[PDB]
RNA sequence: AAUUCUUGGACCGGCGCAAGACGGACCAGAGCGAAAGCAUUUGCCAAGAAUGUUUUCAUUAAUCAAGAACGAAAGUCGGAGGUUCGAAGACGAUCAGAUACCGUCGUAGUUCCGACCAUAAACGAUGCCGACCGGCGAUGCGGCGGCGUUAUUCCCAUGACCCGCCGGGCAGCUUCCGGGAAACCAAAGUCUUUGGGUUCCGGGGGGAGUAUGGUUGCAAAGCUGAAACUUAAAGGAAUUGA
């Protein structure tokens, strides 16, 4: 929610989200094989090129 | 398992750091040092341990740098001990610079913030002045002492566990000398413990004479020098 | 929104989910906050918020399920505000508002047992708040700045035990509880708070009516302590007159005279009573008993301090003043002790108290008993510095002392080779950082006391030690040497003869003391009578047993 | 194999869109429900057994002709829908024949809303309530006591394991409790040493759940339900053969 798409992919390249959830749910019931199974894309903003060429260096 | 090809630990460690999670980045490197991959020192084991001890400093976890080096000394036994020398010198080097920065930080920015702040004695500063002393020690304890109490605990652990006797280390005596000069920069009551440390480790040598260890006799290096 | 019928029946179903396992805990204060902010009418928002306002701040102490833990800076802050909105509405509307009839609603809480102790439910919030604050101080690194950042809230806590002190519509007789809670935040307060509003010379500096309303709170003890003495000695319970008077004694100390205080200690008879008392008061006794001799020391009485501060420092458990010490013996009971540990700022300093049992003895032992120590041993007091003098002398190496006891010795060892110069110069070397001058809350004067008891107690030395070939001596030049007043030297040089029965003669119209001592190789055959008595003093004891 | 589909580009790969079904693996001799039955997430609504209790009322209870609520699937009438599957159908095979099994299509139906229907190997082929009579180790829910491991680092206190105990529940293994024609059964035991209470219901096999009347239903059909006649057996468990 709080940061942009360049940084959410930087989180999905490890599995920082899955490791964070796994450590958080240790008190309720210890989970082990925790991942973000799938990411889907529903909506994109109207295409920009300057925003693409920042992502391409 | 965790890994095949132990160099991948560096890539996961580096990937986690770009997000800014040095606790699980350290967990990755910790899992590789203690596993099947105990092959007597791979060329990639140095950059792993260099990053490992950088993160151990940045988080301040002496008891992890203990276990890390304790594993390393084992996987770089008589194969090559230059690796131990380079690693542990670079560890204590990194910790010394964190304390250098920590003082200069607290002693130019925050020390000037301290006597920038209105000294004109309110009730809260006057009440504590039947037990307590100056504001600089009162807030230098908040931003410097956790770094010098780490430098001490870093030195003592590097001496005690790792280099008990073990003839092949002149580094042991280098550390001892460096940590005596460390006491001229900071606290003194962590120097009586240092003396007692040398006393018991010397007592530990000439009581047993029972391992591939220091023969304190005509041997000029490991007796005189 | 309607006829207080939809706010006495929504305040009777959100303080009903209180304590329950599905409490919420946090967003229950919000629904007690959204029955005052959507309460915007008279007797539906601007009359009877009081009954809600009791249970909006009572809802803030229940946020923490434990009673051993402390409110966070956020929670602690908002409950110092919500206790004051209580007092915004209970000051400028003089009446009772959890009952005591006026019109009909939304007051008149008679049907509820007593509309008097639900009314006395404000003193028990400011008493619960007084105790809640102490936990904020018990759980901070006391050598950190975060201690000072929290002690800035002590101007804000002392305010509300004063704002809800003046409020005299109690329902003297029954107010004494908030009196003790007030005096408890005044009893350990220092000189420059209690003095430097009396001591600013009362002229056109402080002689207007409300400029002399900062002059209320120096002796607030005079008024409120006797009220917690002779209403409470008439009334039922015990606790608030045992505690009340020791706060009085401790506050007639460290910025007032001994004679005023010591009388109160002996009036109440707590020397031989505080045995069946509870520990929470049994420490306040120890705190008082220690400050007694510390302030006796401050004025001059340097042997009255000694014989009072023996039974405290004698123990290895000298932490009956402070945060407790070492090894095991029932851990569950030692967790009933970390909730007793008194607050850091209040603590009598220990490197300051050990430096009054090696600085009082040093003037009652290394002076009183350097007379009979030349071959006349049957007066040796067997509890003194030799506790430690056998230690810091049985060391093969010493230099310029570093510790307290050697820095309380290396001027003592020259106080044998009197040297007024050398001994005065090593109780004021590097102690004004290490608690001698600063800590004893009298800035320079305790040294003016010490210096005098160094200047004087070093003229009473050549008298007792270095008199062998001294027959004709000087007592004008002796005043020039050591710089004391001629009468304050003409007194003790006179005392030297009668008080210490010395073999030296006097005609003090000339101010002189001819000696004619001869004892030197005559006390040797008397040093034979140190033992020729302990032959024929034994035949006195032999036939006591025989028959 | 053929019927069928396709150079008017089928099948295959890619990106989109729409529709109507269904809720994989996790999923178990696990749970809940009076039975039929019940599984993606979250919210709202009312209900419920079990445990806990030094609360309350004080015999208010058990089983039940009449009467009544729910009742898989198929079936019927009216409305919306029709992706998959698919009685009848239409062909293609197989075969001596094949009105079948195998294949390609395919209508009613399969799904939802509102009205009927009231039967199933609706099964534990085993009425409900109460008492007594062996052992053992698990399992689900609630409570209680207890070394220690672990997550909240700050551990009080909560969860996850670990070791027992108590009460209900789905089951399991074991035995000369005992019963039984046996198979098997902690009930199918406590039965010639025969009686705790109470409802339904069977009387050799066929004819026959047939005819006839009556009753419910739009219909299909449901519930109640014989006789003449016919016959020395039909049958249940277990053993040896083939």
């Amino acid at each position: 929610q709080t940061n942009d798409l360049k940084e959410v992919v930087n989180k999905l390249i490890p599995d920082s989200i899955g490791k964070d959830i796994e450590k958080a749910c240790q008190s309720i019931y210890p989970l082990h094989d925790v991942f973000v199974r799938k990411v889907k894309m529903l909506k994109k903003p109207k295409f920009e090129l300057g925003k693409l060429m920042e992502l391409h260096g | 398992a965790y890994f095949q090809r132990p160099e991948n630990a560096l890539k996961r460690a580096n990937e986690f750091l770009e997000v800014g999670k040095k606790q699980p980045a350290l967990d990755v490197l910790y899992d590789v040092m203690k596993s099947k991959k105990h092959r007597t020192w791979q060329k990639i084991h140095e950059p792993i341990m260099l990053k490992y001890l950088e993160l151990c400093v940045d988080l301040r976890k002496s008891h992890l740098a203990k276990e890390g080096l304790y594993q390393y000394k084992n996987i770089c036994q008589q194969v090559n001990i230059k690796s131990l020398e380079d690693v542990v010198r670079a560890y204590l080097k990194l910790a010394e610079e964190k304390t250098e920065a920590a003082k200069e930080e607290s002693q130019q920015m925050v020390l000037d913030i301290e006597d920038l702040d209105n000294i004109q004695t309110p009730e809260s500063v006057l009440l504590s002045a039947v037990s307590g002393e100056d504001t600089q020690d009162r807030t230098d304890r908040l931003l410097l002492t956790p770094w010098v109490k780490f430098l001490w605990e870093s030195y003592r652990q590097c001496l005690d566990l790792l280099r008990n006797n073990s003839r092949v280390e002149r580094l042991y005596h280098d550390i001892a000398q460096q940590a005596f000069k460390f006491c001229l920069q900071y606290t003194r009551k962590a120097e009586f413990r240092k003396l007692c440390d040398n006393l018991r480790m010397h007592l530990s040598q000439i009581q047993r004479h029972h391992n591939q260890s220091t023969a304190i006799n005509l041997n000029n290096p490991e007796s005189q020098s | 929104e309607i006829t207080h019928a939809v706010v006495i029946k929504k305040l009777n179903e959100i303080l009903q989910a209180r304590g329950k396992k599905g409490t919420d805990r946090a967003a229950q204060i919000e629904l007690l906050q959204l029955l005052v902010q959507i309460a915007s009418e008279n007797n539906l928002g601007e009359g009877v918020i009081v009954k809600i306002k009791f249970n909006i701040i009572a809802s803030l102490y229940d946020y923490n399920p434990n009673l051993a833990t402390y409110m966070k800076p956020e929670m602690w802050q908002k409950c110092l505000d919500c206790i004051n909105e209580l007092m915004d509405i209970l000051f400028a509307n003089p009446n009772i508002f959890v009952g005591e009839n006026i019109l009909e609603e939304s007051e008149n809480l008679q049907n509820v047992d007593q509309p008097l102790r639900v009314r006395g439910c404000i003193l028990t919030l400011v008493e619960r708040m007084d105790e809640e604050f102490t936990k904020i101080m018990q759980n901070t690194d006391p050598h950190s700045q975060e201690y000072v950042e929290h002690l800035k809230d002590e101007a804000q806590v002392c305010a509300i035990i004063e704002r809800v002190q003046r409020y005299l519509e109690e329902k003297t007789e029954e107010i004494c509880r908030v009196y003790l809670r007030r005096i408890l935040h005044t009893y350990y307060k220092f000189d420059y708070k209690a003095h430097q509003r009396q001591l600013t010379p009362p002229e056109g500096s402080s002689k207007s009516e409300q400029d002399q309303a900062e002059n209320e709170g120096e002796d607030s003890a005079v008024l409120m302590e006797r009220l917690c003495k002779y209403i409470y000695a008439k009334d039922r319970t015990d606790r608030i007159r045992t505690c009340a008077i020791l706060c009085h004694i401790y506050h007639h100390a460290l910025h007032s005279r001994w004679y005023q205080a010591r009388d109160l200690m002996l009036m109440s008879h707590l020397q031989d009573n505080i045995q069946h008392a509870d520990p929470p008061v049994q420490i306040l006794y120890n705190r008082t008993m220690v400050q007694l001799g510390i302030c006796a020391f401050r004025q001059g009485l340097t042997k009255d301090a000694h014989n009072a501060l023996l039974d405290i420092q004698s123990s290895g458990r000298a932490k009956e003043l402070l945060g407790q010490g070492l090894l095991l013996r029932s851990l569950q009971e030692r967790n009933q002790e970390q909730e007793k540990v008194e607050r850091r700022r209040q603590e009598p300093f220990h490197l300051h108290i050990n430096l009054e049992l090696l600085e009082c003895v040093y003037l009652v032992s290394a002076m009183l008993l350097e007379i009979p120590y030349m071959a006349a041993h049957e007066s040796d007091a067997r509890r003194r510095m030799i506790s430690k003098q056998f230690h810091h002398q049985l060391r093969v190496g010493e230099r310029q002392p570093l510790l307290g006891p050697p820095e309380s010795m290396r001027e003592h060892v020259v106080a044998a080779s009197k040297a007024m110069k050398m001994g005065d110069w090593k109780t004021c070397h590097s102690f004004i950082i290490n608690e001698k001058m600063n800590g004893k809350v009298w800035d320079l004067f305790p040294e003016a006391d010490k210096v005098r008891t160094m200047l004087v107690r070093k003229i009473q030395e050549e008298s007792l030690r270095t008199y062998l070939f001294t027959y004709s001596s000087v007592y004008d030049s002796i005043s020039m040497e050591t710089l004391s007043d001629m009468f304050e030297l003409d007194l003790p040089t006179v005392h030297s003869i009668i008080s210490k029965m010395i073999i030296n003669e006097e005609l003090m119209a000339s101010l002189d003391q001819p000696t004619q001592t001869v004892v030197m190789h005559r006390t040797e055959p008397t040093a034979q009578q140190n033992l020729a008595l302990q032959l024929a003093e034994k035949l006195g004891s032999l036939v006591e047993n025989n028959e």
